[PDB]
């Protein structure tokens, strides 16, 4: 059982092969958007389903990591799911030895930690999802994205999944450093509105904001709410 | 099924590490981050990713790592496999001084590292660590002293060599070995990093002291602003 | 090099096995389509006998997880009593470790992630079926759901699975945007309008739940042929 | 070259290493065995190579629990070792619930053991179709067959090897349902003439009210009765 | 909520389609006395049904706006609410001094909660609401206090509409230092976004 | 018993942003004094310090082990620790060792590193979080330093009145004992100093 | 410890008194002796002071990942089910007699947790020592199906009377009450026991020291 | 893709016009044309169906119209109120493509 060598492996270029084709399965992936602001974050995303079949309150994106930090992706479906499993596990470790909700940073080392091995390790594939975090974590808030490769990095905005360099350039443009409170919800949703394909529904995007109360999903009479108020 | 395998572990017809000397040109793509030794304290030169706004705010960067209260590294190539090696390698600096209660003299900790990289290129199937990174560091035995190491596992005192693109010859005619006298450090690796720029673009930190205690100083924003006025023609 | 032999990345995303083992589901091909009550989770799927030498009441797909969960699945039926059995397995698992019997959609999401490490994992093939299952809890109305061989559960209220998935889903999509209990003229008939074969009560399995009996229960020929007899609107 | 490993699907989902093994029990010769409401009959054809192999050279219709049966078709070594894992599953049920081994219950476990097999390109699949067969006092003649694919149907007349293409002809002919096993035995030997069409040196056993859940090589007395289906 | 904050809860939905005379001033009594959809509701019914009499949306909305009011009705809501009532504000009025000020308590209203793109909004709508009123001299001037905000964010965003309010307000009176200048300039900011025929066709 | 085997005792308590953490320097077999200088009030952070007491092997092995588990956390995120996080930490290095556990009482006296709100706590075997406002005792002479330390201890508490009564506590408690005493140490941490000072005691 | 819990129509009323006792000497005359587990379920603790603490933080970290796992809030069941079994395969040799009580969608419940892993459902509990002192009290004045005010009442008279006759007493009655709706964990119910006060002031000013050698050392800059 | 690379170069054409196979600013347009040259009864929606953007040429909006029109000759109608025009959609408003869920 098992296979014990690693599939990821270095290019007679000098690259790894299967991290690019992973930045890839992201960039073919649903479009997202996270813009940190001066007292909390937002980190919208895009629900399309193949038909108006779908219980839209079943599955979520926005979901949080226990105390006050949720993530969201954009790529593979329930390699996601696999990420919060073990992300839950580990702020669920730093919690129980140390008796405060973990930092965001740690969180994110120790998720960027666990997505690293997946690039060696006997025959496992790489992830291919990069989901992005957020996070109250004590006086200022905190936004990262940890890639399939295993980096991180935090910033004001950023954008993921379907023509994300439209998401960086456009929020390049639209972003203050004070801006702070609903104002990013709002040029949030006219990130997603940038393409969405098509009419705007409550019911395919959702997002989720860290108002220094914990991280918490948005109810759908909400959204529809400021989609009133465009 | 051994149809499947890279087969990592294998030499060359001509002898060499088909998988080493790839990661050889991984850091060709992306590294900077020279590193200069004086009489006294020694300083990594570093660059960032790129102009791009969007970028808060690092509590250190991406490029320049704590290890001990005498000790620091800097990375090229690759970067998650290192941080992982680092974290690694901070390990084997503690448990050290819970071996001894010593702070660690740095040749240790780099033969340590390498003998664990050199493990991960010797047997195991799987790629080896695509970084070149590199060490600063002080012990009571030694002087300040700088390491250098890469992917295939050996490394050496390499006063001031660099890392990563655009190859270190010019130094290797402008460095003066006998005495070099800190600041006129700084003004080097600023001119090599100005042919190679204030702090969104560099990252520039300094080892020294104050009455035995050493001190890691990461170099804040102001002082890159002094060091880049500090040219006319260099 | 090996892109189409191991569950790994090709170039532009697109790992080629979870969708060849999706086309291993259309084999042969016997085919559910589930029905939703805002009472009533009914369960259909067609089910051909070969050459009436088989033991009919065998053959089924129409499994029972637990005394509130059924499941019914479409794919190669060397692959589905595999699947059904950890099932069962993480129920009465879920049902000694944490008390209360499992609500139906945390088990989909747990064989969906057991999928998952199979089309993560190397060395060892996304098996394909996929799981229509049902069930009912307390708070919420009565739900359905499918992990595909990729570990991609949904919540649906009227998918299909199996052949001609997307003539099923269309029927249901037309049939559904007009606003059932008795699900008379919208559970046999996506298959009688979809195949055309207007079903005497043999080949049709049901299987019901509702909130006023969540107990599984799979129908017989008395009950269906009263359920197939009222198609006379 | 999407062949040689099960954990590699096909371009249109068909894991050919199975397939594979289902004509390598295409070419091996027949079992056939027949449900009534006194029990299952099994019938083998053998294949006698030379004259070397005395009576019984190979058994093919091994016995697992003291009840069911195991009329086998492909591989000899791996039908045996199926086998003797069948022997002890049912010494793990028996041992470890007392009650003794539903038919069901077994062939769903050795059926799902011989599937979880073929998941794995550090495996091959089995090579061997085989079919069960027993009854309980309320069980009714319970048999399944199981494929190298593992998946186990129940049957009534079900008939694996290199004829059943003939033999599913015949037992489908004859009246499946209300007779009591004693003319079956007797009729087994018509299909398997018939379906033979070139040593022939057939085996029977069975299960049934005169076996109380046992089996029995016939006893040994139908061999010179049921020898006499010769000329049809 | 005491015993009176919720008595009348049920007026406000038999209401909204019973008769167009049966709550001119009746929801009201709602108004100034569940209670947060059924009061923005009240707002927007009742603002909307006054809003479809005529008269006394700013009236009565007057009588319900001064603001000492809102903080934390479900945020959303105070911007679909402050949105939705002052475009009833500007879309028709019937005392013409009126609504100048009641765009600018939502200005420096809309500088309290710090939406920033609400005002943009409100300043739009605010130019254009000192055009159709005759002012002739100020609206120059805020047009010219909303070009470099603009020009800071995306470029004419809503400054090829603002741009081509301001270029009405010259032509009233004015010369070439706009004519052709401001104009073809939002023309040539007119060319880089999805344009409707309203505004589009408006610069036609 | 084994508590009794190298004596030991250490306190600490609280006024106003100071603290004050003490030790005895002594260490030993049960009736001889080997050496004078023994280390038990070991520095974590700047103004953290914590404090052991016990078998002698244990406070040695659980110090140099939290320095092990705590400079390599404040390694993997750059921040001096904050107290009560330590606190925990050595909660969950007594715990995890439960069978055959180490024969220690650390007390961990100081300050929040961005507030400088004080605080003091105490720990059993096993590991149990005693937080106290008031003041914490650890060793094997307990209730003395309980006790008549009790009886001193008023609130709010400048360094030189704590200096004072901290040392008072000390020196007639580790009087009233054999197998400790003999020259006390008294860390007081301030908001700017760390005042480090030795007690002649009775040493004897 | 004395401790208890009592269950009433809208929820359940826990309880205990404020002392850790090693040896026959406090240690610590203020301690919170109800944890949390979750946002419905307090638990509570008796018998070694440090693997009740090490068991909730477990059950509580394990059980609201299982919670945000599920997505939906976490029952009372299964934290009596991870206890029960958690807590019996270590043999007893965790002395944890603790109960744990809570409002689900089910019906507001409470059980009880012996060391060795025995579990019962009941209306009252009383664990510790205090349990004599505490279960008479449930005996002769309560009353099933009763109002909330007199629940907190008489589990304040329950504790009260773990307080004054028994040796594992306490300083202060704090208690939850988990009721449907609002959860009420309010730290020190009453204060029946003050310190007293001292008569006499005691030291001088920089005397009353025999200092043998000073250091000091700066710490900002 | 393969013209010539010499048919052009400033002389031979010095023109280069896209044909867009058009979205949502303009298949409006195409339905609004192609609906105004047949008879409806407004039972009909018009941005129902240009919802939906999904890789549509005209000439399969005149397929699906055209289609609309003569699946109402059915019931020799001289018509169309609501089935044939999404019926016949449905049917050949592409008759599909292959999703591919989990990514997207």
């Amino acid at each position: 059982r098992g296979y014990s060598f690693s599939l990821t492996t270095f290019s007679p270029s000098g690259k790894l092969v299967q991290i690019e084709y992973a930045l890839a399965a992201v960039a073919g992936g649903a479009p997202s958007v996270g813009i940190k602001a001066a007292n909390g974050v937002v980190l919208a995303t895009e629900k399309k389903q193949k038909s108006i079949l779908y219980d839209e309150r079943s599955v979520h994106k926005v979901e949080p990591i226990t105390k006050h930090i949720g993530l969201v992706y954009s790529g593979m479906g329930p390699d996601y799911r696999v990420l919060v499993h073990r992300a839950r596990k580990l702020a669920q470790q730093y919690y129980l030895v140390y008796q405060e909700p973990i930092p965001t940073a740690q969180l994110v080392q120790r998720v960027a930690s666990v997505m690293q091995e997946y690039t060696q390790s006997g025959g496992v594939r790489p992830f291919g999802v990069s989901l992005l975090i957020c996070g109250w974590n004590e006086g200022r808030p905190y936004l990262f994205q940890s890639d399939p490769s295993g980096a991180y990095f935090a910033w004001k905005a950023t954008a993921m999944g379907k023509n994300y360099v439209n998401g960086k350039t456009f929020l390049e443009k639209r972003y203050n450093e004070d801006l702070e409170l609903e104002d990013a919800i709002h040029t949030a949703i006219l990130t997603l509105k940038e393409s969405f394909e098509g009419q705007m529904t409550e019911d395919n995007i959702e997002v989720g904001i860290c108002n220094e109360a914990g991280f918490r999903r948005l109810t759908p009479t909400e959204v529809k709410d400021y989609l009133a108020a465009i | 099924s051994r149809r499947y395998d890279s087969r990592t572990t294998i030499f060359s017809p001509e002898g060499r590490l088909y998988q080493v000397e790839y990661a050889m040109e991984a850091i060709g793509h992306a590294g900077t981050c020279l590193g200069i030794l004086a009489n006294d304290g020694v300083l990594l030169a570093a660059e960032r990713r790129n102009i791009h706004k969007l970028l808060d705010e690092v509590f250190f960067s991406e490029k320049i790592y704590k290890l001990n209260e005498d000790m620091a590294c800097s990375v090229a190539g690759i970067t998650s496999d290192a941080n992982v090696l680092t974290n690694e390698l901070r390990l084997i600096a503690q448990r050290y001084l819970l071996q001894y209660q010593e702070p660690i003299p740095c040749e240790q900790l780099v033969t340590a590292l390498c003998d664990i990289k050199q493990a991960y290129t010797q047997f195991g199937g799987k790629r080896p660590f695509g970084v070149s990174l590199l060490y600063i560091g002080w012990d009571k035995h030694y002087g300040f002293q700088l390491y250098q190491s890469d992917p295939s596992g050996n490394y050496g005192g390499w006063k001031a060599t660099c890392i990563g693109n655009n190859s270190v010859s010019m130094l290797k005619q402008d460095y003066k070995e006998g005495e070099m006298t800190l600041k006129s450090a700084l003004a080097l690796a600023i001119k090599v990093l100005n042919k190679t720029l204030s702090a969104e673009k560099v990252e520039i930190a300094t080892l020294t002291r104050e009455n035995g205690k050493t001190v890691i100083r990461v170099l804040k924003q102001k002082e890159v602003e002094q060091l880049i006025k500090k040219h006319e023609e260099e | 090099g090996f892109d189409r032999h191991i569950t790994i990345f090709s170039p532009e995303g697109r790992l080629y096995q979870v969708e060849y083992a999706f086309k291993a589901i259309n084999q042969g091909g016997l085919t559910s389509v589930a029905v939703r009550g805002k009472d009533c989770a009914v369960i259909v799927t067609q089910k051909k006998v070969p050459d009436k030498l088989l033991d009919s009441s065998t053959v089924t797909h129409l499994f029972k997880i637990t005394e509130n969960i059924g499941c019914v699945m479409t794919g190669m039926t060397a692959d589905s009593r595999s699947q059904v059995q950890r099932a069962r397995y993480e129920a009465a698992n879920w049902k000694y470790k944490y008390g209360y019997e499992i609500p139906v959609d945390m088990l989909c999401k747990r064989i969906a992630d057991i999928s998952q490490v199979y089309t993560q994992n190397a060395e060892m093939r996304p098996l394909g079926c996929c799981m229509i299952l049902i069930g009912i809890d307390e708070e919420q109305g009565p739900q359905v759901y499918k992990c595909d061989p990729a570990g991609y559960y949904c919540g649906f209220k009227a998918t299909a699975a199996g052949v001609k998935q997307t003539e099923s889903t269309s029927f249901l999509e037309k049939k559904v945007k007009k606003k059932f209990e008795q699900t008379v003229e919208t559970a046999i008939t996506c298959l009688s309008t979809v195949l055309s074969i207007d079903f005497k009560p043999s080949e049709i399995e049901v299987g019901v739940v509702t909130v006023e009996n969540p107990k599984f229960r799979i129908l017989t020929e008395a009950e269906i042929d009263a359920h197939l007899v009222a198609l006379a609107e | 070259g999407y062949d040689l490993s099960a954990s590699t699907f096909s371009p249109d989902g068909r894991v050919f290493q199975v397939e594979y093994a289902m004509k390598a029990v295409e070419n091996s010769s027949t079992a056939i065995g027949i449900r009534c409401k006194d029990g299952v009959v099994f019938g083998v054809e053998k294949l006698v190579l030379s004259k070397l192999y005395e009576e019984g050279s190979n058994k093919r219709l091994f016995n697992v629990d003291r009840h069911v049966g195991m009329a086998v078709a492909g591989l000899l070594a791996d039908a045996r070792s199926l086998a003797d894992i069948a022997r002890e599953e049912a010494s793990n049920f028996r041992s470890n619930f007392g009650y003794n081994i539903p038919l069901k219950h077994l062939a769903d476990r050795v059926a799902m053991y011989v599937h979880a097999y073929t998941l794995y390109s550090a495996v091959r699949p089995f090579g061997c179709s085989f079919m069960l067969g027993s009854y309980s006092v309320n069980d009714g003649a319970q048999l399944y067959m199981i494929d190298p694919s593992g998946v186990s149907y129940g049957y009534w007349g079900c008939a694996i090897g290199k004829a059943r293409q003939a033999a599913k002809t015949e037992i489908e002919k004859l009246q499946m349902k209300e007779m009591t096993c004693r003319d079956i035995v007797k009729e087994v030997a018509k299909i398997i003439y018939i379906v033979h069409d070139e040593a022939f040196e057939l085996e029977l056993s069975w299960v049934g009210e005169l076996t109380n859940g046992r089996h029995e090589i016939v006893p040994k007395d139908i061999r010179e009765e049921a020898e006499k289906y010769a000329k049809e | 909520m005491a015993a009176a904050a919720v008595v009348e809860f049920q007026r406000a939905q038999s209401l909204l389609s019973t008769d167009r005379e049966a709550s001119i001033d009746i929801l009201h009594s709602i108004v100034k006395r569940e209670a947060v959809q059924v009061k923005e509701q009240s707002i927007l019914e009742l603002g909307s049904l006054l809003a479809k009499t005529g008269q006394a949306a700013e009236l009565g909305g007057l009588l319900k706006y001064v603001r000492p009011f809102l903080n934390s009705i479900s945020k959303a809501k105070a911007a679909r609410l402050v949105r939705s009532l002052l475009d009833l504000f500007l879309d028709m009025e019937a005392a013409t001094g009126q609504e100048v000020e009641l765009c600018l308590e939502c200005i420096e209203w809309a500088k309290s909660e710090k939406r920033t793109f609400l005002r943009q909004a409100l300043e739009a709508r605010l130019v254009s609401l000192y055009f159709d009123t005759k002012r002739y001299q100020e609206a120059l001037h805020l047009g010219s206090q909303l070009l470099r905000e603009l020009k800071k964010m995306d470029d004419k965003a809503l400054l090829v509409e603002v741009q081509l309010l301001e270029s009405k307000t010259y032509h009233a009176l004015s010369n070439l230092p706009k004519a052709r200048a401001a104009l073809t300039s939002a023309r040539t900011t007119a060319n880089a976004i999805y344009c409707p025929p309203k505004l589009q066709a408006t610069l036609d | 018993s084994i508590m009794s085997y190298n004596g030991g005792a250490v306190m600490a308590m609280k006024g106003k942003n100071c603290v004050a953490i003490a030790a005895d320097r002594r260490f030993g077999i049960q009736a001889q004094m080997v050496t004078t200088d023994f280390q038990k009030i070991f520095p974590m952070g700047d103004r953290l310090y914590i404090g052991l007491a016990g078998l002698a092997t244990d406070v040695q092995t659980v110090a140099q082990r939290l320095k092990f588990r705590l400079n390599l956390y404040e390694l993997k995120e750059g921040r001096q620790i904050k107290p009560y996080t330590l606190m925990s930490m050595v909660a969950n290095l007594l715990y995890e060792k439960r069978f055959g556990p180490y024969y220690t009482e650390p007390v961990i006296a100081g300050l929040d590193p961005k507030t400088f709100k004080p605080f003091i706590c105490s720990l059993d075997l096993i590991g149990c979080p005693m937080v106290t406002d008031d003041f914490v005792v650890s060793g094997t002479c307990a209730e003395q330093m309980y006790g008549m330390c009790e009886s001193l201890w008023e609130p709010n508490m400048d360094p030189d009145h704590l200096f004072e009564t901290i040392s008072q506590a000390m020196l007639n408690a580790v009087d009233r004992d054999a197998v400790s005493g003999m020259g006390v140490i008294v860390h007081i941490i301030e908001k700017d100093k760390i005042t480090t000072r030795t007690l002649k005691a009775r040493m004897d | 410890t004395t401790i208890a819990g009592v269950v009433y129509k809208d929820g359940i009323v826990l309880g205990a008194d404020t002392r850790a006792t090693e040896g026959m000497v406090v240690a610590d005359k203020n301690c919170s002796k109800i944890h949390f587990i979750s946002p419905n379920i307090y638990c509570c603790g008796a018998g070694t002071a440090a693997d009740t603490d090490m068991t909730t933080q477990l059950i509580s970290s394990n059980l609201e990942l299982h919670s945000l796992s599920t997505g939906r809030l976490p029952r009372v069941v299964t934290a009596n089910r991870m206890l029960k079994q958690m807590l019996f395969r270590y043999q007893g040799y965790i002395g944890a007699a603790l109960v744990l009580g809570g409002v689900d969608v089910t019906g507001p419940h409470l059980y009880s947790i012996y060391p060795h892993g025995s579990t019962d459902k009941l209306p009252y509990v009383t664990m510790g020592s205090g349990s004599l002192a505490a279960m008479a009290v449930f005996e002769d004045k309560f009353r099933p199906d009763m109002e909330e005010e007199e629940a907190k009442n008489l589990v304040s008279e329950a504790i009260a009377a773990g307080i004054f006759n028994d040796l594992g007493s306490g300083s202060n009655i704090d208690l939850c009450v988990i009721s449907k709706n609002k959860l009420d964990f309010l730290r020190p119910y009453t204060v029946p026991n003050k310190k007293g006060t001292r008569l006499g002031r005691y030291r001088c000013e920089k005397g009353t020291t025999a200092v043998l050698t000073e250091k000091i050392t700066p710490l900002e800059i | 893709d393969t013209l010539d690379p010499a048919l052009l170069r400033p002389g031979r054409l010095d023109r280069k016009i896209e044909f867009p196979l058009p979205d949502r600013r303009q298949k409006r347009l195409i339905f609004s044309t192609i609906t105004s040259k047949m008879n409806l009864s407004e039972e009909v929606d018009l941005e129902d169906y240009v919802a939906r953007p999904d890789k549509i040429s005209g000439a399969d909006i005149n397929s699906i119209c055209q289609e609309s029109g003569m699946l109402a000759v059915r019931e020799n109608r001289y018509i169309v109120l609501a089935k044939d025009f999404e019926k016949a959609y449905k049917t050949v408003i592409k008759k599909d493509e292959q999703e591919h869920e989990f990514y997207k």
